[PDB]
């Protein structure tokens, strides 16, 4: 449903 | 501290440009 | 938002999305109050009867959004939380009394046409605007009915008299809540719903022409039910606690 956000925001 | 920033509640795309959103009048007419 | 319409671009530059890291989902609404501070409902983060206990590392804050689902590249801004401050007298046990929380952003967010803070009301503003019959505005990406929008939703709802709020529910109402919505005899409809929680209830001053956040989307019985009203955390009454934490914690 939601688009993948940049991996920089998840680490 | 306190009343906040001088900036608050004034939208760059609306109040700054002297433009109104579509439903704003409904609020003001209620006052 | 039940019975609402699409928001125009930059209509609520203070609207925030509370977003969960794993799984990637919408948690709640929230509002930008300054470059480093975000206001939400405590129930979004802490609600022991439903096993909700979200900490800082569990979520992100997405500011400047219009679309619910899209990663809006050079428009939206994603922030990490430094600290969550939940009101110490928040009552999850009984009635959601004091359903308010503050969140400090790790780094300040730069303003733009899509990212701008809302004002917190003073005594003057509350006395003028917080009256029955006066309309306010609720925004969010929550349920369309008691179903998911593609874009931010808005609805203008009138403030309801304290006795009508007290009569509509069996829950114990406090002075830290107010209720809004149309009466059955008014014909018009609309309400906030699941997913809208923590989102702002705003009024525009006819004096200075500023937007003030009068409430936080808190609770309600169902969504858009006849003889039922949406309950909102009373921002003005709790303003003394907001100032305390902002002033104490930078
Ligand atoms: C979801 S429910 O229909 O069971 N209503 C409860 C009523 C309640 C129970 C215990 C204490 C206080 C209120 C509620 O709103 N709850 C249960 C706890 C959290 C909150 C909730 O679901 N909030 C989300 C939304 C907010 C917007 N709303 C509205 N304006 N109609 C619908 C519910």
């Amino acid at each position: 449903d939601f688009e993948e956000i940049p991996e920089e925001y998840l680490q | 501290f306190g009343s906040g920033e001088a900036d608050c509640g004034l939208r760059p795309l609306f109040e700054k440009k002297s433009l109104e959103d579509k439903t704003e009048r409904e609020l003001l007419e209620s006052y | 938002i039940v019975e609402g319409s699409d928001a125009e671009i930059g209509m609520s530059p203070w609207q925030v999305m509370l977003f969960r890291k794993s799984p990637q989902e919408l948690l709640c609404g929230a509002s930008l109050i300054s470059d480093r501070w975000v206001l939400t409902a405590a129930h979004c983060l802490l609600y022991p009867p439903w096993d909700k206990n979200f900490t800082e590392n569990d979520l992100l804050v997405r500011i400047g959004k219009h679309s619910r689902t899209r990663y809006e590249r050079n428009i939206e801004k994603i922030s990490m939380l430094e600290k969550i401050y939940i009101h110490p007298r928040y009552n999850w046990r009984e009635n959601l009394d004091r359903d308010i929380a503050l969140m400090k952003l790790k780094k300040p967010v730069a303003f733009s046409d899509y990212i701008h803070p809302v004002c917190l009301p003073d005594r003057e503003t509350a006395a003028s605007l917080l009256q029955a019959g006066y309309k306010g505005r609720v925004t969010g990406w929550g349920n369309l009915k008691e179903g998911q929008p593609s874009v931010l939703q808005v609805v203008n709802l009138p403030i309801v008299e304290r006795p009508v709020c007290k009569d509509s529910t069996r829950i114990r109402i406090t002075d830290n809540m107010f209720c809004a919505g149309y009466k059955p005899d008014e014909g018009k409809r609309g309400d906030a719903c699941e997913g809208d929680s923590g989102g702002p209830f705003v009024m525009k001053s006819p004096f200075n022409n500023r937007w003030y956040q009068m409430g936080i989307v808190s609770w309600g019985e169902g969504c858009d039910r006849d003889g039922k009203y949406g309950f909102y955390t009373h921002v003005f009454r709790l303003k003394k606690w907001i100032q305390k934490v902002i002033d104490q914690f930078g």
